[PDB]
């Protein structure tokens, strides 16, 4: 049987060098250390789901330094404007091994 | 920094000329959003068109004249404000000219 | 017939919640905005290439905000100790459209 | 929160077993080593599949919930292992330390 291991979800704001362009902003949601490889990631803004057109979820790949565990990315690209208005974005990660079968993280410019 | 001022007609078009110093740099026009206190990109050679300007902006380059041209069509009153030509990966710091456009009915 | 477009390389530091764990640190290299999907991403530290054991490079996926353009992420995972000693890490990206067919970005603890 | 302290002794090439409190709440469980100069406690082993590189293959973490205790056994001891350690729980390893363990490896 495949062991159940909880995912760790870290949420990273766009890099400062990307925001200097004043074009679009990329928010990355990092899901690591989970088993089985099956994982669901969804993005929400203002308590409402975003169109899947706006983000891409990577396929879960094996974490090389932890054999039985996997990782995956979900990259959301919005605009620098919205990021810098103060909009709050939420990454929702669903996985079999989580206590409540779901967890979420939230980020904006004010975190750091 | 140089300054120019433009006047356009509602529903008409305007052409903004900006200097083109280097061929292998980022070339952009930005709009100074007073609420944010920063200059947000309206068009660039990095395939970015602001949503409010989508379908209404064209960027053409003429290195033999050391200038690049930003033509804005289908003007609206919300376009009135202070803009800026620029180059580089920093939109606020890198700036070459200031353009003020007012759309008059 | 299609145009060749240069990659933009952004580099993201480890999350504070990961370093608070005092275990391992994840440095993410984000390569965006290139049109020829063929790209090589490798990591170097102390002027020396890193073992591929330590990093994973994602597959080029279509960029949602620009058709005809792709993106890829590369995760380097090191010990927290190396990161907090001040070690300087460099992401090396090779692509046809680059002036020397290669470009680099660099992060350390002091960058962000 | 001033942490209690214990002292352990192992032999060169031998082993030592460190006893640690086991919180009844299902938390992350770790033993860390306070690296002097850095001012922080770096994880040597944890229940979050992390073993410090210098201790990989020579450290074991075993749980005994009926005794409210988990055991960290370090084998193939060396002089570099002598120092101050700490049992702990939680996602912050520097904080949330629960007890302090000082190890002296002697010939």
């Amino acid at each position: 049987g495949v062991a159940l291991h909880r995912p760790d979800v870290y949420l990273l704001p766009p890099a400062r060098e990307q925001l200097n362009l004043r074009e679009s902003a990329t928010i990355t949601c990092l899901v690591t250390g989970f088993s089985p490889a099956d994982v669901f990631v969804q993005w929400m803004q203002r308590g409402q789901p975003l169109s899947p057109e706006k983000y891409v979820t990577s396929a879960p790949m094996p974490e090389p330094q932890a054999p039985g565990r996997y990782f995956a990315h979900s990259i959301l690209t919005v605009s620098e404007e919205e990021w810098n208005t103060g909009e709050t974005y939420t990454c929702v990660v669903a996985h079999e091994a989580l206590p409540n079968r779901v967890t979420e993280r939230t980020v904006d410019k004010s975190t750091g | 920094l140089p300054e120019v001022k433009v006047e356009g007609e509602l529903g008409g078009s305007v052409t903004i000329k900006c200097p083109l110093p280097e061929m292998h740099v980022r070339i952009y026009l930005c709009r100074e959003m007073a609420g944010s206190g920063t200059c947000g990109t309206v068009v660039s050679t990095t395939n970015f068109i602001k949503a409010e300007y989508k379908g209404r902006v064209t960027l053409k380059q003429y290195p033999r004249k050391n200038l690049f041209l930003v033509e804005v069509t289908q003007l609206t009153e919300s376009d009135s404000g202070v803009y800026a030509c620029g180059a580089g990966m920093n939109t606020d710091r890198g700036k070459t000219q200031k353009v003020t456009l007012n759309v008059h009915s």
